[PDB]
DNA sequence: GTATAATGTG
């Protein structure tokens, strides 16, 4: 997750968008990061199965 | 050998994370289905770990 | 049911048959996954009668 | 929480356009990347003309990022549909993004359609290849998921038709697809099991304790290659210093690559035939004795 | 927009830190600290630690 | 951001920046802009003009 | 690579 975020915030900067865009997929970056190190400690922790 | 005077910990800099590792994550992928084998540049490659 | 609605509330009304309706599939499902893994479905200890 | 409401107020903060401003917006943006296409083609370039073209990219630049600000509605609409996939619903709207950022830069208004026909093609595609493309950790090919979907779709219509699960045979006969290809396909597509999950249902291990390794056991190769490592050392060297050199290159002891009695050969000037038999000779002196005795339990 | 520089998100968190001065803003505190302000004593308390 | 660190209660980095812990998570997720640096000493000497 | 149309969630 961390990493397909990372890679499509370099695609959207390479690219170029309204910044719009560009904040919500950050916001996006951060909010994955903070499930990688922890799940529960904030917010809803992410379930698949 | 087996001498430790004293154990203690910091908060790590981008610097130190850097240096700890041996190469960068540039893509998501974990194995090649066909092969069973690790990818390049992935989650598993032989050339970062 | 939920799915049966949704199907029907999308599907032509006009060669609509209750077969193609009623979906067989979740019910067996939770049937097995409950004579399978509910903690309530032991086996039967059988040293003696 | 509700990392989805904060965005849902982003894009509600602006206002849609009609087709009259659907078609002013596309001509400004054409006018715009006309505009640019002069400045990297106006070899003598204008004085106040310059600073006009300069104004006229920066209007055509705001033009399209109101229309995509305006167009993300069409995206997160047709986005919606996807969810529960194994894809969360905010990566799928980012994708659709992408695929309406694609549409946007292949626009044509000439042809007098709307522009949601034209994007909802583009955005609906991009969704589903980044589906196919992100959805499993072990990806599969593009192909081999469209193959996995359309078995899946096949199954689900058989089942609803027949009442029942349809077997392998009918399946098959349906589909027209091989059995073995019927099979590995079934097999690529599975959920994988996290190896964090608990087993036993009372939490006292959680399955990644239970694997065993493949490597070598504390016992398995590591005394035995030792041993026999040393009574190599014990019995190899019996043989004669010559027919030492012998099997250290023509079977590799020492240099290992085994050379071809053409190769031991042209390293000691002895042809294919000669080396035969006193390698045979060599054969008759081991399988006789203690040196048998001691190989014996290393060949089984 | 010529004066206030402005930003959102952790980029403007790190951004104000780095410009923020531990030792300054430490001084002021233990000055503050020096005073009374029960109510607001334990808060700068805390902050001060 | 580390998410120890804005979450943990106390959230070190509001108590060394000062800030809410409301006003922290609102910047962290991008939820409003925040001054970062301004030409306070420019103002000053313009403050007359 | 696409041409009726398709513009804010669980």
């Amino acid at each position: 997750r961390v990493i397909n975020r990372n890679n499509r915030l370099k695609r959207l900067i390479d690219l170029g968008a309204p910044e719009i865009i560009v904040n919500n997929e950050k916001r996006m970056l951060q909010e994955s990061v903070d499930a990688l190190f922890d799940n529960g400690r904030r917010g809803r922790p992410v379930t698949g199965p | 050998v087996n001498f430790f005077d004293e154990l203690r910990i910091g908060l790590a800099t981008a610097e130190d994370i850097r240096q700890w590792s041996y190469g960068e994550v540039k893509k998501p992928e974990t194995i090649n289905y066909r092969t069973l084998k690790p990818e390049k540049d992935g989650l598993f490659c032989e050339k970062i770990f | 049911e939920r799915v049966v609605r949704e199907r029907m509330t999308t599907q032509d009304v006009e060669a609509i048959t209750p077969q193609t309706l009623i979906n067989i599939r979740p019910v067996v499902a939770a049937i097995k996954e409950f004579f399978g893994t509910s903690q309530l479905s032991q086996f039967m200890d059988q040293n003696n009668p | 929480a509700d990392l989805v409401r904060v965005y849902l107020n982003g894009i509600g903060k602006t206002a849609l356009l009609n087709a009259a401003g659907e078609v002013e917006l596309a001509k400004r943006i054409e006018a715009g990347l006309y505009a640019e296409h002069l400045l990297e083609t106006r070899k003598r370039l204008g004085e106040n003309r310059k600073r006009d073209l300069a104004a006229v990219v920066r209007d055509g630049e705001a033009a399209r990022r109101h229309l995509l600000e305006a167009n993300l509605r069409l995206v997160v609409s047709l986005a919606k549909r996807y969810t529960g996939r194994g894809m969360p619903l905010l990566d799928l709207i980012q994708e659709g993004n992408l695929g309406l950022i694609r549409a946007m830069e292949k626009f044509d208004y000439t042809k007098g359609f709307k522009f949601s026909t034209y994007a909802t093609w583009w955005i609906r595609q991009a969704i589903t290849r980044g589906m196919a493309d992100q959805s499993r950790t072990i990806r599969l090919p593009v192909h081999l998921v469209e193959q996995v979907n359309k078995l899946a779709r096949i199954k689900r219509e058989m089942h609803q038709h027949l009442g029942r699960e349809a077997t392998d045979e009918e399946l098959a006969a349906e589909s027209g697809i091989p059995i073995d290809k019927i099979n590995d396909l079934l097999e690529h597509s599975r959920d994988p099991v996290s190896l964090d999950m608990p087993v036993g249902s009372e939490e006292e291990a959680p399955l990644g304790d239970f694997i065993e390794d493949a490597e070598a056991m504390s016992a398995e190769n590591a005394v035995i290659a030792e041993l026999l490592h040393t009574d190599i050392r014990s019995v190899l060297a019996t043989l004669d210093e010559r027919e030492h050199q012998v099997i250290r290159l023509r079977f590799g002891l020492d240099d290992g690559q085994p050379r071809t009695l053409d190769q031991i050969g042209k390293l000691f000037g002895l042809s294919r035939e000669r080396v035969r038999q006193i390698e045979r000779d060599v054969m008759s002196k081991l399988r006789h004795g203690e040196r048998a005795d001691r190989l014996r339990s290393y060949a089984s | 927009g010529e004066y206030f520089t402005g930003a959102m998100g952790a980029e403007s968190i790190q951004k104000l830190i780095e410009n923020f001065d531990i030792d300054a803003e430490a001084e002021s505190l233990r000055d503050v600290i020096r005073n009374g302000k029960g109510q607001k004593k334990l808060r700068a308390l805390k902050r001060l630690k | 951001t580390h998410i120890w660190y804005f979450k943990g209660v106390p959230s070190r980095l509001g108590y060394l920046l000062d800030l809410a812990p409301k006003d922290l998570e609102k910047i962290i997720y991008f939820a409003a802009y925040v001054i970062t640096s301004v030409d306070e000493e420019m103002r000053h000497n313009e403050l007359s003009t």
